[PDB]
């Protein structure tokens, strides 16, 4: 399920053809507003623990916006994931 | 600067656009004459009426400051109604934030003028305080409690007069802060114009073009105000307020200030307490609905014949309601007022939106 | 909103004269009156009728009121 | 003279921070004002209704109000008339105006007593000392007729003759009416008259202290929680070299 | 704390203690001729006899 | 008093007509005028309240 | 709606090390709101006619529900206002905050406006102190040559303090606080251009933290302490900082023999009282406050704050002790030896600010070799 | 003034713990008192003297005043 | 108020002195009568409206300072009222 969740938020980089039309809200906002050069969610596993999160690369003036949208997306999945975005993931 | 001097403005706004600055001037005028009157006014019921006569008879130029304040309130409403009419006709209401703040401004000015009229404690002062605060009694379960709480007692009395002086004193400054917010939202878009078409291709600087035009407008406002103050200071007032308040007797031909007559006619047309109060509230609050009722593909009524005809019918109807509000509750005024009241809501809620759709059809879009 | 950032305009020329080189009231009456008359006529059919109606309702209602207050209306 | 004698501190039972007034003492104090002081001193800001639930029941206060006649009117003939007092009436004034009071008191003016305790440095300590401190003029001091020596009054020459002494009145509860007892009770009553909110502010003050004893360390804990991120942070400088 | 504070302020606007001090009124009936409505000021309002 | 269509009372503020019983008969008022507590005493007197 | 509420609060950059001395700015904002809230509610029951002013105040305290708490909260709140004002100014002098010239000078205007405002409010209950305070203070203007007396009578609305005076003072006292509020917002706007100074006097751009949640919670803690101090006064000693003579209605025929100003005006009153000349005392009074506008021009130290300046610190506390001396003297009769102590304290006040401190600054610079 | 545009900083590392992982009152008394004592000692010689002077002037002046109001046998 | 309007200061002074007004209290705490002066307001014919109504078969003569501004028609109304008394028309019978 975490992998599905991470697929919903996805990854992104300035060379993606999708742009404003990308399904992931984070990727879409990032592209239209030029919030980052790139980002990727990740789920690094170890025996009984791991790191579940994301990494992003951006201009010095976009860090706060990136963080805001990224966390807003985690929060939206916790309380409001939709069947259709989940099927997509 | 850039909030005035180099503010971009449409090259074609007409005199109907002068009322915003005139409202600013009416507000400043009321604040200035108001403070000076407050330097000699006392709010105790035993001395309120007396202090006002003292202002008019013994304070140097007290009479001119007083009548300028009284007639200034009338000019304020003339300008407010012209300002709102301009907005409806030209579709300025599509600037939603600016418009809704404007509605709040109208209600606050109404509440402000109501309380000021109570201050001299004449007959109209007293019964106006009684009636208007009692509108709240229509609120179920707690209405009566709210009224007594506002009054500070079981009837309008000292406690009422004293707090009303305080409310009337501070509210205009709140209005000033709300008006500054009104302008800030406006500045985000700049002004609309008679054509309803974007004027970005032909903007001119506010200074000197509109600064001089506003000054000319200010001069005309002052002429109108002073014609009233120096030649007919009581023309727009009510003789009954020259009689001290008498809690045991309501004058037989009591009537509201002229600028409240249309709303009073609407409330009086409904033989039900809650219904009349709801119609009164709605006659003002419906302004907040205008934007949602806009069906035309065009912003202004300049190019819309049918809409214009219905607009003037609405103005003529408000004129009818104003006249009816000044007449006794007798035949055939009772029926004319009921028709006029129904026509008011019918023009706004149904006929105008419908004319908008028909006009669209006729233009093939 | 600031001059320099309003919108895009191309190929428009504007010619103007200094206010010191021209009259402030050119053909004030000779051309002003005709224009006022034109504007007045163009709107009258849209503005006046509702007010005429008001007048009729006003005179009718007032008369009806008086008549009703006497012995033999 | 310009010499001053300041009053000592009596241990009033309402002296403490959380100490309320003694209401039985307020009640006897009212009897003193009524029986003794009211013939010369007004108390314009206290009405009979103010006594209800303080030192008298509603019926007792009504009965007290009816013991006096107050002016009312105009009636339907345009004339003023007298009627028994009621709860809403203020305590009767002994004189119509200060001029009349002075005339009735060799030119001196008995001040209104509603706020006397708050209007004098030393408050009830001062008033108690004044009432119980009259004594003979010291050697070399001779006062004009009309004046009495009182070491606690400024200048030591007062226009008020000693107003209380043993048995000056009889208390409803049989308390021995010694001069000092009468002084102590009227002073307690005067404190209540000048500060009817006295007991309520202290009860509120207790609640305020308890709430602060709770809220201050809790908000402080919230402050340290948030700030811990910064207070324990560690820095390191790693320049290239 | 907010509840108490706010309610004390709101309360200051309600009828003050002097306003609540009410009583009854006696009216001489022989002064009111048949057919007449007499008005008296009572408990803040008009009282018709 | 003595105005309105019922020889009772007429409220000039918004046209409420009452009868000589103080009952609302026409207009926007919702209720009959309030009847206070009172008692007829000695003489020709009435104590209200 | 978001922005300017946000970037003007939430993400406002603030020094990581400002101390409790930086809490007084928000405490002043709270004192202002308190005064405005209790003020409006009192104004709902107060009447400004001389025949009924004093009475309306007793009516508030005796019969209006909770009228007494609102009244004593307003009276004691004015005292808290000054305590905070003086702590705020002291912080500024000690840490060199005055180098923010616009913010500082607006602050000087704020101090004067609050003083004028508090003065007029004190006149409203029309007790003895109200009346003589109105008389004396308005008369300060009579020191103005040629028109002084005319200005006074114009302010009074007559040849003496009377009805016209009380009524206009209610109006002035009513509106001034709102003007103070607008001036304070300007105070803050200029401050935001630079951000805050800190105890070290060294730029804190390399170590800023967001105002929220660090200072929002710290300010709330400070607000609680302010409320505790206020309520200790209101609930346990409401008259402690007041004057018994104002419980006596105004008497135009008699000035109380031991009349003395409100405690927060005592230092200035002591200074004026020390000069046996009318105009001289008025000028010294005016200058005792206006000299604050000169502090920036008198700064000689190469360092902004007094934190690293021992000599300047000693002189700073001597100034505070001196103001404490003047406050004490202002409460004593004009007799020996108080007349001389007060004159020395008055001279010492201007000497510390105009001469000793600038000199300590230069000496410290020399000791550090720059 | 906005984060992102304050000033230039290079080669500085900052380590921090979540407030939920740490104590809000670590060594409150064990280390707090020693620090209060130190701070108090460091400032006392700069803060206290002027106030001691005030105390001396205050007691001297008050006494001198009382003395002057009495027993002047002439 | 009459000075410089319809009477000289001395004439008005003489007019005021034609009446006695109450003043006081004096040093004995009593009220007393004295000749009127320029600062006195015109004497009231009754101490209160009740006495006025009593003296006028129950009707209340209103105060006249603002009567012209307090009545539609102003002086046209007042002049018409004063000069317009006439017999009741046939069929109209007024109470005493
Ligand atoms: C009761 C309510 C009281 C409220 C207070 C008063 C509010 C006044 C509103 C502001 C109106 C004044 C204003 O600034 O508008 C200028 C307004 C615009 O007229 P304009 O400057 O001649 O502009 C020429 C037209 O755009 C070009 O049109 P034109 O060629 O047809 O000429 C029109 C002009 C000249 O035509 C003739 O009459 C000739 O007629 C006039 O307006 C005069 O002039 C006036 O209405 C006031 C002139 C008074 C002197
Ligand atoms: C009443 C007068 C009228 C004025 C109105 C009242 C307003 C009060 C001014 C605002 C200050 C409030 C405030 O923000 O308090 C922060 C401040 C919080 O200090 P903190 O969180 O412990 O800071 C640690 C120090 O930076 C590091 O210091 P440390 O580790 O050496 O320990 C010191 C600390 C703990 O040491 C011990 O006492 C143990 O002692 C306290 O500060 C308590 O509390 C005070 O300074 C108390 C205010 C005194 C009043
Ligand atoms: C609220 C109660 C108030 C009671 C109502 C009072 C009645 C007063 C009515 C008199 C109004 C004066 C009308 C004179 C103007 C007539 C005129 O010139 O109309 C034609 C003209 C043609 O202009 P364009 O289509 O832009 O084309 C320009 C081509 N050169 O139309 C206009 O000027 C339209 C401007 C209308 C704005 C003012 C409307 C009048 C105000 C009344 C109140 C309005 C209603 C809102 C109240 C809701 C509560
Ligand atoms: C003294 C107290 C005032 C008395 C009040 C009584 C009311 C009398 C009303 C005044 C009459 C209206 C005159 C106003 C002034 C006219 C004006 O400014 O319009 C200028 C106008 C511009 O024409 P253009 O062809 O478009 O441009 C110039 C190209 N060569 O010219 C005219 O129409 C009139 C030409 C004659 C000049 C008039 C005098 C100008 C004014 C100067 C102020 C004079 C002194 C004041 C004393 C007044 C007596
Ligand atoms: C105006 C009239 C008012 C009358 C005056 C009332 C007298 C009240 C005096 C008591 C003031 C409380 C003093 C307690 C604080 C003592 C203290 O801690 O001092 C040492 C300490 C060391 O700090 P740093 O150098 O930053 O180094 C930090 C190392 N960890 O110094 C400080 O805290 C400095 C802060 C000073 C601000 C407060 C000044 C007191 C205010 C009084 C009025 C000021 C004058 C301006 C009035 C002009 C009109
Ligand atoms: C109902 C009538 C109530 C009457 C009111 C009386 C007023 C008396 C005032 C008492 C004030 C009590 C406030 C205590 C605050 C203690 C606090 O928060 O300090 C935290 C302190 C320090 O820990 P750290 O080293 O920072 O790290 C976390 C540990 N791993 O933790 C402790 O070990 C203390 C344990 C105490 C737990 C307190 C929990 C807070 C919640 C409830 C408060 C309830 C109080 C009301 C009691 C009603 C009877
Ligand atoms: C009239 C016969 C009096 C009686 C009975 C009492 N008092 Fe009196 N008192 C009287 C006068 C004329 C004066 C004025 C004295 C002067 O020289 O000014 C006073 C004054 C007081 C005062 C005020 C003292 C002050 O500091 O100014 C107090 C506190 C006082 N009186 C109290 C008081 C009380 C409580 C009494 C009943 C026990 C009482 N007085 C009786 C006249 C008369
Ligand atoms: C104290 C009252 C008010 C003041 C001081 C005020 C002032 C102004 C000012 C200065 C302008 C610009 C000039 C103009 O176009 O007129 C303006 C525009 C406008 N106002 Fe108001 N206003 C007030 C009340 C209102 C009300 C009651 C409404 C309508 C319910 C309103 C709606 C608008 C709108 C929509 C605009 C944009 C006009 C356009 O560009 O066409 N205003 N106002
Ligand atoms: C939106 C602005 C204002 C409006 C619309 C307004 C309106 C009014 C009205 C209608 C009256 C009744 C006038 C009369 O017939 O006597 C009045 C009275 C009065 N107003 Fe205002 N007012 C405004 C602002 C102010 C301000 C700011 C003050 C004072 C600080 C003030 C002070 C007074 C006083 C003291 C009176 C009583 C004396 C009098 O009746 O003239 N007003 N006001
Ligand atoms: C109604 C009065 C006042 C209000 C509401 C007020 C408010 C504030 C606020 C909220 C701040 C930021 C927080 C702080 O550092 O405390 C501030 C800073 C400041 N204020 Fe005021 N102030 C007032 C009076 C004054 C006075 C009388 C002065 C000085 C003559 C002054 C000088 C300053 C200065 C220079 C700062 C910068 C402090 C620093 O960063 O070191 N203020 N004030
Ligand atoms: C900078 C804010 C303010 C200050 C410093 C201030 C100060 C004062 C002072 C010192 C008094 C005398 C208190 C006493 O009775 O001992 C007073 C009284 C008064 N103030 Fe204010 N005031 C402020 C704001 C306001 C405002 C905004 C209003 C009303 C809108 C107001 C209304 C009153 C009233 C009605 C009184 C008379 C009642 C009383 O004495 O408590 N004040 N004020
Ligand atoms: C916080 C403690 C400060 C000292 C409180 C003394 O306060 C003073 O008490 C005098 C009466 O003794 C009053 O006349 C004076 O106005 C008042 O400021």
């Amino acid at each position: 399920a975490l992998q599905v969740a991470n697929a919903i938020i996805g990854h992104y980089d300035c060379t993606y053809g999708g742009g404003a039309h990308l399904s992931s809200p984070l990727a879409s906002i990032a592209a239209t507003n030029k919030l980052c050069q790139s980002f990727q969610t990740f789920n690094i596993c170890y025996a009984d623990t791991g790191l579940l999160g994301a990494h992003f690369v951006c201009d010095h003036m976009s860090i706060d916006d990136m963080m805001f949208v990224l966390q807003g997306q985690w929060m939206r999945l916790c309380t409001s994931a939709t069947e259709s975005e989940v099927l997509r993931g | 600067n850039n909030a005035f001097i180099d503010l971009p403005a449409p090259s074609n706004i007409s005199s109907w656009w002068n009322f915003g600055s005139l409202l600013g001037i009416c507000l400043i005028l009321q604040i200035l004459t108001g403070l000076f009157l407050a330097m000699h006014y006392t709010s105790d019921t035993t001395t309120a009426f007396s202090s006002v006569t003292h202002i008019c008879r013994d304070v140097n130029y007290g009479w001119i400051i007083r009548y300028m304040h009284a007639n200034g309130a009338s000019m304020f409403f003339i300008c407010l109604y012209m300002h709102v009419g301009r907005g409806l006709y030209y579709g300025s209401y599509t600037f939603l934030e600016t418009w809704n703040i404007g509605v709040i401004l109208l209600l606050t000015v109404m509440a402000t003028a109501f309380m000021g009229y109570v201050l001299p404690w004449g007959q109209m002062s007293f019964w106006g305080a009684t009636v208007i605060t009692n509108l709240l009694s229509a609120i179920p379960y707690i209405g009566t409690n709210l009224v007594e709480w506002i009054w500070g007692g079981f009837s309008v009395d000292k406690a009422t007069l004293t707090r009303f002086f305080a409310f009337h004193f501070i509210l205009p400054f709140i209005i000033m802060a709300i008006a500054m917010v009104h302008l800030l939202f406006l500045h985000e878009t700049g002004s609309n114009n008679p054509t309803g078409i974007s004027s970005d291709v032909d903007k001119i600087p506010f200074h000197p073009y509109y600064t001089i035009k506003d000054i000319l407008g200010a001069l005309l406002l002052i002429l109108a105000l002073m014609l009233l103050v120096l030649f007919a200071p009581d023309l727009l007032g009510d003789p009954d307020n020259y009689t001290p308040a008498n809690p045991l007797n309501t004058p037989p031909h009591i009537k509201p200030e002229w600028y409240f007559l249309f709303a009073y006619a609407i409330l009086r047309s409904i033989p039900n307490k809650l219904g009349g109060v709801l119609a009164l509230a709605f006659s003002i609050l419906i302004l907040a609905l205008i934007p949602l009722l806009h069906t035309s593909k065009q912003r202004s009524m300049m190019f819309r014949p049918l809409s214009q005809c219905l607009f003037w019918a609405l103005v003529a109807d408000l004129l009818t309601l104003t006249w009816i509000g000044g007449q006794p509750v007798e035949h055939p005024y009772i029926t004319i007022g009921q028709l006029a009241s129904v026509l008011y809501f019918l023009l706004i809620l149904v006929l105008m939106p419908t004319a908008g759709t028909i006009e669209n059809k006729l233009l093939k879009w | 909103r600031q001059f320099g950032h309003l919108t895009r305009v191309r190929h428009v020329i504007t010619y103007s004269l200094s206010p010191f080189e021209q009259r402030a009231f050119p053909h004030y009456f000779s051309k002003g009156i005709p224009n006022v008359l034109r504007r007045t006529r163009a709107c009258i059919l849209r503005v006046a009728p509702p007010f005429v109606a008001f007048y009729l309702v006003y005179t009718w209602g007032t008369q009806e009121f008086e008549k009703s207050k006497r012995k033999n209306p | 003279s310009d010499l001053e004698l300041h009053p000592p501190s009596y241990p009033w039972s309402h002296r403490g921070l959380l100490s309320s007034l003694d209401h039985t003492s307020i009640r006897r104090g009212f009897q003193v004002y009524k029986q003794v002081c009211s013939s010369c001193h007004s108390m314009d800001y206290v009405a009979y209704r103010h006594l209800v639930g303080v030192c008298y029941t509603e019926d007792e206060a009504k009965a007290l109000a009816e013991e006096v006649e107050v002016q009312d009117g105009p009636n339907e003939d345009g004339e003023m008339f007298m009627r028994p007092g009621k709860l809403s009436d203020y305590f009767p004034k002994p004189y119509p105006n200060p001029e009349a009071a002075r005339a009735a008191n060799n030119g001196a003016l008995p001040p209104d007593l509603s706020y006397i305790v708050r209007a004098r440095h030393g408050g009830e300590d001062y008033v108690f000392s004044l009432l119980t401190g009259y004594c003979e003029p010291p050697t070399g001091v001779s006062l004009r007729e009309g004046l009495y020596f009182n070491p606690y009054f400024p200048g030591q020459a007062i226009g008020m003759a000693p107003p209380i002494y043993n048995e000056v009145l009889e208390f409803d509860d049989g308390t021995p009416a010694t001069m000092s007892q009468v002084a102590k009770d009227v002073c307690t009553f005067l404190r209540w008259a000048a500060e009817p909110e006295h007991d309520h502010r202290k009860r509120m003050g207790l609640k305020m202290l308890l709430m602060m004893g709770l809220l201050l360390p809790l908000v402080y804990a919230m402050k340290r929680h948030k700030w811990s991120v910064l207070k324990s942070r560690k820095l390191a400088y790693r320049p290239p070299k | 704390a907010a509840k108490n504070v706010v309610s004390q302020f709101v309360s200051s606007m309600s009828a003050s203690a002097d306003v609540l001090a009410m009583s009854k009124i006696e009216i001489k009936l022989s002064d009111i001729p048949e057919g007449k409505n007499m008005a008296f000021k009572w408990r803040g309002k008009p009282l018709f006899v | 008093a003595n105005a309105g269509d019922f020889g009772g009372y007429y409220c000039p503020c918004h046209g409420s007509h009452y009868d000589a019983s103080g009952r609302i008969r026409k207009g926007p008022a919702p209720l009959n005028l309030e009847v206070p507590s009172y008692e007829f005493t000695s003489d020709d007197m009435v104590i209200v309240g």
